[PDB]
RNA sequence: CGACUCUUAGCGGUGGAUCACUCGGCUCGUGCGUCGAUGAAGAACGCAGCUAGCUGCGAGAAUUAAUGUGAAUUGCAGGACACAUUGAUCAUCGACACUUCGAACGCACUUGCGGCCCCGGGUUCCUCCCGGGGCUACGCCUGUCUGAGCGUCGCUU
RNA sequence: CGCGACCUCAGAUCAGACGUGGCGACCCGCUGAAUUUAAGCAUAUUAGUCAGCGGAGGAAAAGAAACUAACCAGGAUUCCCUCAGUAACGGCGAGUGAACAGGGAAGAGCCCAGCGCCGAAUCCCCGCCCCGCGGGGCGCGGGACAUGUGGCGUACGGAAGACCCGCUCCCCGGCGCCGCUCGUGGGGGGCCCAAGUCCUUCUGAUCGAGGCCCAGCCCGUGGACGGUGUGAGGCCGGUAGCGGCCCCCGGCGCGCGCCCGGGUCUUCCCGGAGUCGGGUUGCUUGGGAAUGCAGCCCAAAGCGGGUGGUAAACUCCAUCUAAGGCUAAAUACCGGCACGAGACCGAUAGUCAACAAGUACCGUAAGGGAAAGUUGAAAAGAACUUUGAAGAGAGAGUUCAAGAGGGCGUGAAACCGUUAAGAGGUAAACGGGUGGGGUCCGCGCAGUCCGCCCGGAGGAUUCAACCCGGCGGCGGGUCCGGCCGUGUCGGCGGCCCGGCGGAUCUUUCCCGCCCCCGGGGUCGGCGGGGGACCGUCCCCCGGACCGGCGACCGGCCGCCGC
RNA sequence: GGCGACGUCGGCUACCCACCCGACCCGUCUUGAAACACGGACCAAGGAGUCUAACACGUGCGCGAGUCGGGGGCUCGCACGAAAGCCGCCGUGGCGCAAUGAAGGUGAAGGCCGGCGCGCUCGCCGGCCGAGGUGGGAUCCCGAGGCCUCUCCAGUCCGCCGAGGGGCACCACCGGCCCGUCUCGCCCGCCGCGCCGGGGAGGUGGAGCACGAGCGCACGUGUUAGGACCCGAAAGAUGGU
RNA sequence: GACCUGGGUAUAGGGGCGAAAGACUAAUCGAACCAUCUAGUAGCUGGUUCCCUCCGAAGUUUCCCUCAGGAUAGCUGGCG
RNA sequence: GUGGAGCCGCCGCAGGUGCAGAUCUUGGUGGUAGUAGCAAAUAUUCAAACGAGAACUUUGAAGGCCGAAGUGGAGAAGGG
């Protein structure tokens, strides 16, 4: 059953497969389905924007990724409170809220914030009839377009810093090295032990 | 060229609708041209054929300048019977031969009360077809 | 072939009784009561290895090669003897990549398009579809196609504005938008060479589409036009230059037959 | 000579191959996504002027009413052509009707045997007298009526 | 001893309701093999699949953390692409084998018990009415439920009450009616282009030929099908934000019904048990010192509990809040009702089934389960004569054809009859080589050559040579008028009324901010916009070459036709 | 050069017949079949290496240190269109661009010149460069000489040219570098002087490096898993009559 | 006569029932029949469809619960 | 020659791609072959009638068999 000089396999056959096959004849078919599962929902609702609500700046985990920003799921309470909109008002303005997210950080906290004011100022409301309560005018002389397309204020925008040029001074190529990669790697796992014998010599007398 | 994708183009599904025809879909597949001199004074095509037209047959073996009534109208089997086009049998009995309504032109209608209303509702709506040219 | 002809109750007979050992239907009564069952060989069996809907019906191509595939369908389209030669009459007509002028995207009746046609002596190309109206030779009639027919030139074009109604009427001719061409159009039965009726903006967007060579296309992303293996490509003027003949033998023209 | 046998060919027969057709499949896809005690699915029987089957129907039984349509149905007869009555036919189908078995339901399944209630006539009827009509399955919920208890207790004698 | 209550329970053909069975493609709960693979076979694999059993729905199940993570952290479920044939499991053999980040589809959240608070402030049923359509009530008076706890405000993202502070008058359904519905809301009916023109073929045309310099006619209509054969125009139809009809639907405005939110501080409140967990025993899982589940035993806590993927003790940190509940979308669909199509099959195929197919028929039953399409355009289905008792003929007739005569299109081979020819004791058949006969073809038959040039013989016409008129092409030339290619630039020209590109530059520009003593310091930056520079593509003047299949005009040569 | 008219000339096939010679019946397993080995009375139609997944290698095409939209998304509501086109702050991801170790982890540039530290079997500073060397190596470069109607004076060329030179791919060898181990050894470093870090010199283990060649698509062959080229059990299991 | 026989009824597949033969249990019994799992598996029989051109073998080595088979080397062909 | 409505060449593409065998599947037909055979339970014969037609029908006569546990006369089951 081998031969010469060839991969050892291991196909996953051994079970009755042709029963369960997913065959995709459908899939232009649904994806002319709900195409029209947004266009019937687009003009559906208003002018409110197409692709729902605005969706926080979040940092993405696990070491691979914490380099870049992803859209979240909701701004939530704290973020929430800081801006001065109510928890339950703010999904019927078009934010959502994620009540469960946590801010340890105070820089990705401002983001936010900043964020969220930003989005307020370039709202615009509809009163029903009238009397436009924290509104004015004429609706921005009727509102410059429809209707938006697949995020907000672009939610993504991964962004990088200039920092232009810099002239390579004394203390900078001396000391910063791989040696303090290596000696610091060392500390971190030397550093348990080396409390438990200096316990050693206070229990000496 | 069809665009209207809930209608049939193909061969067998056409003919299996064509065969198994009811009745009253059945008269209106069995229609024959009006006369050059009739459809100029009623402004219409064409009309579903019915039992006392005065009519010639215009294709066939038995034609040319033959005007005489139809008699009987076989739906089933697409067939009108006209009283003068006949032919002996071996016993010597004469029987009316059966020739298809595509085949045949109306050359005196048999009016009642719906034959104008069938006329001049597929009159008007000709003039609206007209009235699209502007 | 929907589930097999496997629904069918049936055993060997084994043993001797004279009979070969393919499965036999059971009961008695009937015709099919000691008849070969399943397998590829009897009447009412099932066939060998029978088709399965998971074939690979579909193929890629990636996408440098449709769009190599599409400047080699346009370029040819120019040159008069590929274009010719692959049927369409192009002797009456003028200048070889067609332009009508803008005016014509407007049109909205065929009494318009089949006199454009006449005046730019590209009817009898249209008069030519007519004579191929044969019936198709084969089972493929019953299967709801019965007209086989020449497909002659295709008119291309931008910002339609009725020009697709009025010529759809006639009869073997194609119209295709030049933001979105295609090869299955422009390219017939994999030969090269159809006859095309350009129109003004559309021959113009022509190059900011695929990108002459020293600027890019502007509409596709990262795509410019493919260099060439050769430049010069009549070998009968290369052969005959005076740098190349200078360096040559002689030729040796003897025959040196054999010799009793 | 003739017969017999053999090989070719014509012509006739046996046989139903090939070819051409196709109101049937098969595959993929789209849209909807709806049974039943208010008796479903299924089964049995019956129903046409001449009708055994398939199809359609249910003693109103090859269909009724209605709306649309507007002169047929047809293998043969027969009958109303009436349509400024109501109008043949066919489709639609929203009104009515829908025998027997079946979850099948008075009890049994042997067309076997009841039990109350009311009706039309006979004893002008209670105490088992013709026909017809209504009612009578099991589980279980909320409520009602009836009432079991040396269960707990009150007021009593 | 009687009576009254209440608790536990009975009965009834009580009043009013409900459940049952089917279908089961997909979906949910259990139950569950073996063939097979390992070249043997037990663990393993097949497979938690087949069969068995129960429940649903147009979808179901899941679902708002007792999570993933371990860093700058994400944030219900479901589906896809990856992760990945990977970590892991395994006679470490055969084999098996998830997840988390990440990219997408879709996105929506909430409610109770408890803890307290409000005089049960609550619900059901009956009765007559406000007053009504197509029947549901808020309004009225009685019988129950209910304190063993109905209703309100409340849910872990915290909550409540009292302050103080600055806002504010709301939403929901029903009823009439007008205004629209993005493919232009749905359902149903009945309508809407243009040759049957002239010749012609034929059994019959849809064939073939023709229509002035307006292209014979129509075309938003040349999909299709049917009609005596191949049809844009003879006929259904198809095209069209075509018309008119009938019903049905989602949403503006008069009358009901409901209606104080937010911030700050202070005080008080704050949670689900034979459950978690541990033991052991089965199953299952990649889950390995046990992932999940289940039995039995033991059985909690409250700064607790669960988790943190190697058993344990110590510690710190992270994270979540279990043992109660609802919830749309993206997803699955070989059953159903309707549809569209195809590089499919063409009556031994394709469904078993194109037809009186789940039919005849078979088996006690479960179950098994076929054969079977084709006259012709139209029955015009062979009258009548004659032989025979009739089948069956011989004539006649219909039809283009009976050489289509009622399982009748075409009508193969095996097999058989017949006629013709040939032959025949080593069974027949065959290879090779000639011969004899035969069928038939080709030539046409002692009658076969065909075009080239020349000199002979008479005939018959007009050019050639030469020139002139005349249009058209070939080739060379100042590149002359235009012309574009490649390097060199400049006018920084069009950069501010130029395109793009650049992880070039500018802490003096411009906007919302951080770092110290109302202001201020480039005092180091942040979010955004500006404008310089470099890289490449757009015009003007010069210069460079070739004027390259990019060309026209002039003039030259030599062809050509008139 | 000669010969021949209405029955003659020529011709051949799936025609028939004669004769001489040669000749056992196919398929099959098999050392060996005409076999006293098996299958086949005869004809018609049917009838057996397929499709999907994975991999290997060859070949063809596009781009090329990159390549690839397959998953979504966009485009008026379009027969053909279930197609085609486009995206790029949709390149997430996949394979490739980096290996090695069980793991913690580490992780691929040398040669010359000038000088100095005991120029000490060891090294240090600066400059030049820049993938080391040897032997073969297609091709290309140089080339004394040679070849032309009368003799000395000059030109382009061409052919021959011993010898010499730079050497592609590739092969053999020697040396170097990275990772794991092993022996021997000495020096340096400091967000803290240690059961800390770094380096050396020789020897061996690796699927490495030594100026990248892959990726996508298509076709072919081979292997495998699947009913797997078709047909075949004696068995086994579930559920029923 | 431990007699024969009709009808009714009871016992059902690893089960029935047997004056015992592994008899009988619907023409089937050293484990019935019907359906499905199932197109079960076979190192073993049988078959495996057009022509021409070119090249053209092996039954031996080593291992194998291996001896009717496979892997491995050799022989072979194709691309170069 | 039949036949009566469709079909083919070239360039690419795609397969359910070509038969003599499989005790192959389905259908058809031969030789054997006008052959084996139309032989269990004793048996028929004469005239006539009907009829196109009589070894076989009906009738008349003769001869025979079942021989009352029947080849006689009635039922259950089953058949319909
Ligand atoms: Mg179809
Ligand atoms: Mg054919
Ligand atoms: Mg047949
Ligand atoms: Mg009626
Ligand atoms: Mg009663
Ligand atoms: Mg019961
Ligand atoms: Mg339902
Ligand atoms: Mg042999
Ligand atoms: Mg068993």
């Amino acid at each position: 059953a081998p031969s010469r000089n060839g991969m050892v396999l291991k196909p996953h056959f051994h079970k009755d497969w042709q029963r369960r096959v997913a065959t995709w004849f459908n899939q232009p078919a649904r994806k002319i389905r709900r195409r029209k599962a947004r266009q019937a929902k687009a003009r559906r609702i208003a002018p409110r924007p197409a692709s729902g609500p605005i969706r926080p700046i979040v940092r993405c985990p696990t070491v691979r990724y914490h380099t870049k920003v992803r859209a979240g799921r909701g701004f939530s309470l704290e973020e929430l409170r800081v801006a001065g909109i109510h928890k339950k008002v703010a999904r019927t303005i078009g934010i959502s809220v994620d009540p469960r997210r946590r801010n340890k950080s105070t820089e990705s906290l401002q983001a936010n914030v900043q964020r969220l004011k930003e989005y307020r100022s370039k709202l615009i409301l509809f009163p029903r009839k009238p009397s436009a309560p924290k509104k004015g005018d004429s609706s921005a002389e009727e509102l410059k377009l429809a209707t938006q397309l697949t995020g907000p204020v672009m939610p993504v925008r991964n962004v990088y810093k200039k920092e232009k040029a810099r002239v390579i001074t004394e203390e900078e190529k001396n000391f910063k090295a791989f040696a303090s990669l290596r000696m610091a790697r060392a500390n971190a796992r030397l550093f348990g032990i080396r409390a438990k014998r200096a316990k050693e010599a206070a229990e000496q007398d | 060229m069809k665009f209207n994708p809930f209608v049939t183009s193909d061969r067998s599904k056409n003919r299996k609708r064509h065969f198994n025809a009811p009745s009253h879909i059945r008269r209106k597949i069995m229609s024959s041209p009006l006369s050059k001199e009739l459809r100029q004074k009623y402004n219409v095509r064409s009309m579903p054929i019915r039992k006392d037209d005065e009519v010639q047959v215009v294709r066939g073996h038995y034609k040319g300048q033959q005007i005489g009534k139809v008699v009987q109208v076989y739906r089933k089997k697409y067939v009108i019977y006209i009283e003068r086009v006949q032919r002996e049998k071996a016993n010597g009995t004469t029987v009316h031969v059966g020739i298809h309504p595509s085949k045949v032109v109306i050359t005196r209608l048999k009016l009642d009360k719906d034959r104008k209303k069938i006329l001049e509702r597929k009159a008007k709506s000709r003039q609206v077809g007209k009235e699209k040219g502007k | 072939s929907e589930l097999a002809g496997h629904q069918t109750s049936a055993e060997s007979w084994g043993t001797g009784r004279a009979v070969a050992r393919i499965p036999r239907v059971r009961g008695g009564g009937t015709h099919r009561s000691g008849q070969g069952a399943f397998g590829n060989m009897c009447r009412g069996g099932r066939m060998f290895a029978p088709t399965k809907t998971w074939r690979r019906w579909h193929r890629r191509v990636n996408t440098t090669q449709k769009r190599y595939a599409i400047c080699s369908a346009l370029a040819a389209s120019a040159l008069p003897a590929l274009v010719m030669s692959k049927g369409h009459r192009i002797e009456e007509v003028p200048e070889l990549p067609l332009v009508v002028e803008d005016k014509v995207e407007g049109y909205k009746k065929t009494k318009e398009a089949v006199l454009l046609l006449k005046k730019l002596k590209a009817w009898n190309d249209i008069k030519k579809v007519y004579a191929s109206q044969r019936m198709r030779a084969g089972k493929g009639k019953m299967r709801n196609r019965r007209r086989i027919q020449r497909r002659g030139p295709c008119i291309i074009y931008n910002e339609d504005n009725g020009i697709i109604k009025a010529f759809r009427n006639i009869p073997g001719i194609t119209l295709l938008n030049v933001s979105k061409l295609n090869i299955l159009k422009l390219a017939p039965g994999g030969h090269v060479g159809r006859f095309c009726i350009w129109t003004e903006s559309a021959f113009r967007k022509l190059d900011e589409l695929y990108g002459t060579w020293r600027k890019a296309a502007s509409l596709k992303s990262n795509y410019n036009l493919p260099m060439h293996k050769m430049i010069n490509t009549d070998l009968s003027r290369i052969l005959k230059s005076p740098e190349i003949q200078r360096a040559l033998r002689a030729p040796r023209k003897k025959i040196h037959r054999r010799v009793l």
